[PDB]
């Protein structure tokens, strides 16, 4: 409701947008900034100004402990969101790995990537199919997490949708062809 | 088929002895009587036609047809639709 109409009477809306980012690092749950891209909020609200919005765009891509460092603020930090980054470094690179590589990942990297153990990176997948983040049968060294890929991807899932929609309108369009001689 | 093999082993396989028997005997007494022959043939359970059983296996054969029919149906249109989404 606010992302969409009244309370813009930008005094408001700045007040519960800092809200939102704590609200974000509140729930681990409310991924990284997946549902301000999501709709309206992200297309509404400044970026730099006053915000401090897209500094956590950049620490979720540039995926580290050194990024939270460098970027993070008194009142998160005090509480604070130190376990909250690894739950956080724990969704963001077994996604961006799988969506790259392009979607098989071997073992050996992603104990690279997470920079944990080989049986703690089969714990991590587990609650990582716990989320559906990634969901089917996990092999033992390589397709080690594959499909779901429900996380934001911007412009990677809107040039997804453009090729599914010409693959759509193909596949719909000639079995709609072959099952009208056949019933 | 226990039904049928049982009527047949009375319809065909008891007349079939009987006439062997009786063709044996020589199947005409003229002074008297005939003892035997007249003992010979005496109906079994089923002389014929147990169609109270059989009708009513018919019905249900017709009825299991009708669920194999519907099952290949579902069939047909289950591979057709598996087969139509993977190939694109």
């Amino acid at each position: 409701l606010l992302g969409s109409y009244t309370e813009d009477n930008a005094s408001q809306a700045r007040v519960d947008a800092h809200r939102c980012i704590v609200r974000a690092l509140k729930d681990p749950n409310a991924f990284l900034f997946d549902h301000l891209l999501t709709l309206k909020p992200v297309k509404f609200l400044e970026g730099e100004l006053i915000h401090d919005l897209l500094t956590i765009f950049v620490s979720a891509k540039l995926a580290s402990y050194v990024k939270f460092y460098q970027n993070n603020k008194d009142f998160i930090d005090s509480l604070g969101l130190l376990h909250e980054q690894n739950m956080a470094k724990m969704r963001l690179l077994t996604f961006m790995g799988m969506a790259v590589e392009n979607k098989e990942i071997s073992f050996d990297t992603m104990q690279q990537e997470l920079q944990i153990g080989a049986d703690d990176v089969e714990a991590f997948v587990i609650d990582a199919v716990r989320t559906k983040m990634v969901y089917c049968k996990i092999d033992q060294t390589q397709r080690k997490v594959v499909v779901s890929h429900s996380t934001h991807r911007t412009f990677g899932k809107q040039q997804w949708q453009q090729l599914y929609d010409t693959l759509n309108a193909w596949k719909q369009n000639l079995n709609k062809v072959k099952n009208s001689l056949l019933s | 088929r226990n039904t049928s093999k049982q009527q047949q082993q009375k319809h065909q396989y008891q007349q079939r002895r009987q006439q062997e028997n009786m063709q044996r005997q020589s199947r005409g007494e003229p002074p008297l009587p005939e003892e035997d022959l007249s003992k010979l043939f005496k109906p079994p359970q089923p002389p014929a036609r147990m169609d109270s059983l059989l009708i009513a296996g018919q019905i249900n054969t017709y009825c299991q047809n009708i669920k194999e029919f519907t099952a290949q149906n579902l069939g047909k249109l289950f591979m057709a639709q598996a087969l139509q989404e993977y190939n694109n």
